[PDB]
């Protein structure tokens, strides 16, 4: 791979839409779909400290 | 034939000179970047192993 | 047979037997003639233009 | 960890048995190979002196022509579709 | 003018700008007309997906989904890994060039542009750059002239106008600081900057060394 | 030490580096000792 980015926005980032396309796909249900939401704001969070 | 002392009797400003003869004609920052290699050969310090 | 110098950056002694004296016998030598390489790469690029 | 070679062993008698369908596809050169070589007739043997010349040769009986940026651009596209990027 | 856009908007919105354009190998103290392009154009397609969400059923709700997933703001890997999977997965196929936001709803890329200009004209050369039909084109003016394909606005009347509103404050903003006639936008030209690699200092004294005996520097030797 | 050339990722730009450092007046280095 090659980026200027450092490798918890890029995670993040692949986590979220990753996240989202699963969920509209129909194979997961919601309460999975925001807890992974929620672990990734806990992420996002925790990288500025 | 076998060339006796190859690595020896090679000398890193013979290679500066070949290099900068290969590269006339070339851009400035070209040609550094390539002589460099041989300027640092011409000074260099070996470590004498363990002991 | 060459030139001793000392550095002035790493202040350590160097020797440039480069243009040094012709070789007199058999003998390995290290005194290699910057005109005359010149001449071979330069006849080299004739033989092989480009 | 740290394991003997047992352990494979114990792996191939009582390890968890899968389905191999794909291993044949997937591995198709080498199966191409053994299908070529099992259907091969031979003749007799010619003893006789050989001179050999040294060529380049292609070492490949099956092969789309393609380089290794084209090949990696369909390898992407087929494995990785996502990660393929910006090349159609 | 760099103080104005630093301060007439929303951190993340000049942090993401000025990293997008840190990644192209740009120095941000140079250009700041593109700076300011690039953040309004941030600013606009946030504001173009902000408070725009799907419920159950699928239909509109403002205050869960989002309808509005943006591209722009993002490397170019992110942005055409993100392209992919949304092509993949829902069906349209991906373009040639990178769009800007993809809505749901209607499953579709669509782009935005925010531009002085009439709105006519850049969405003409817009729309023959990306060459694409199966993508919605939105183009917005400074002075609130705006229209989208087969004038087909897919957000609520409301957005719109408040979208409008935000354009024609930052312009009299930028008009109050003076150089709103001194702005123009601007397009990216794709400037290369030429190699440079220079022997100075303590390496270019080693290179005054490293010679035969009949030379004292390296420029004289080349 | 302050030596962020090579950032960009491309073999030239650790180069520049590492002239950079060469022209340095002074270097850091870490140093483990066990006791």
């Amino acid at each position: 791979p090659v980026g200027i980015s450092s490798m918890v926005e890029a995670m993040v980032s692949r986590a979220r839409i990753d996240a989202r396309i699963d969920f509209e796909s129909g194979r997961i249900k919601k309460e999975e779909f925001a807890e992974i939401m929620k672990i990734c704001s806990t992420i996002e969070e925790l990288r500025r400290q | 034939g076998d060339n006796t002392k190859w690595n020896e009797n090679q000398n890193p400003r013979m290679f500066l000179a070949m290099i900068t003869y290969i590269t006339r004609n070339q851009p400035e920052w070209f040609r550094n970047v390539l002589s460099i290699a041989p300027i640092m050969f011409s000074n260099k310090m070996a470590r004498l192993g363990k002991g | 047979k060459g030139k001793w110098t000392t550095n002035t950056e790493t202040g350590a002694p160097q020797l440039n037997p480069i243009d040094g004296p012709l070789p007199e016998d058999n003998e390995p030598s290290g005194y290699a003639q910057t005109d005359c390489v010149l001449e071979a790469m330069a006849f080299l690029e004739e033989s092989h233009p480009g | 960890v740290m394991v003997s070679p047992l352990a494979v062993t114990w792996w191939n008698r009582n390890g968890p048995t899968t389905s191999t369908v794909h291993y044949p596809k997937v591995y198709k050169t080498y199966f191409e190979k053994v299908e070529r070589l099992k259907h091969g007739t031979f003749g007799p043997v010619h003893f006789r002196n050989q001179v050999k010349i040294r060529r380049r040769v292609d070492i490949n009986p099956g092969h789309a022509d393609l380089s290794a940026k084209e090949a990696q651009d369909v390898i992407m596209e087929v494995v990785f579709p996502n990660e393929v990027g910006a090349r159609i | 003018m760099e103080d104005f856009v630093r301060q007439c908007f929303n951190p993340m919105i000049v942090e993401l700008a000025e990293k997008a354009m840190k990644e192209y190998g740009e120095d941000p103290k140079i250009e700041t007309n593109k700076f300011a392009s690039i953040c309004t154009h941030l600013e606009v397609c946030f504001m173009y997906s902000d408070f725009h969400f799907i419920d159950e059923r699928g239909e509109s709700t403002i205050i869960l989904k989002h309808r509005f997933e943006i591209i722009e703001g993002r490397d170019r890997t992110m942005a055409w890994t993100v392209v992919n999977s949304i092509c993949n997965t829902t069906g349209v196929e991906k373009p040639k060039f990178l769009p800007d936001l993809y809505d749901y709803k209607e499953n579709r890329f669509i782009e935005i542009g925010v531009t002085r200009r009439e709105v006519h004209i850049y969405y003409l050369e817009k729309a023959n750059k990306i060459k694409s039909e199966k993508t919605h084109i939105h183009i917005f003016s400074f002075t609130g002239e705006e229209m989208a394909t087969k004038a087909d606005y897919t957000l609520d009347e409301e957005s719109r106008a408040r979208i409008k509103t935000r354009l024609f404050t930052i312009r009299q903003e930028m008009a109050s600081r003076g150089l709103w006639d001194s702005f123009r936008q601007s397009e990216r030209g794709e400037e290369t900057i030429e190699e440079r690699f220079e022997i100075t200092g303590t390496m270019r004294r080693l290179a005054d060394q490293s010679l035969p005996p009949n030379f004292s520097s390296l420029e004289n030797f080349r | 030490n302050g030596l962020t050339a090579n950032e960009s990722g491309r073999l030239i730009d650790f180069l520049k580096d590492v002239m950079d450092s060469m022209d340095k007046e002074e270097m850091e280095i870490t140093t483990h000792f066990q006791r």
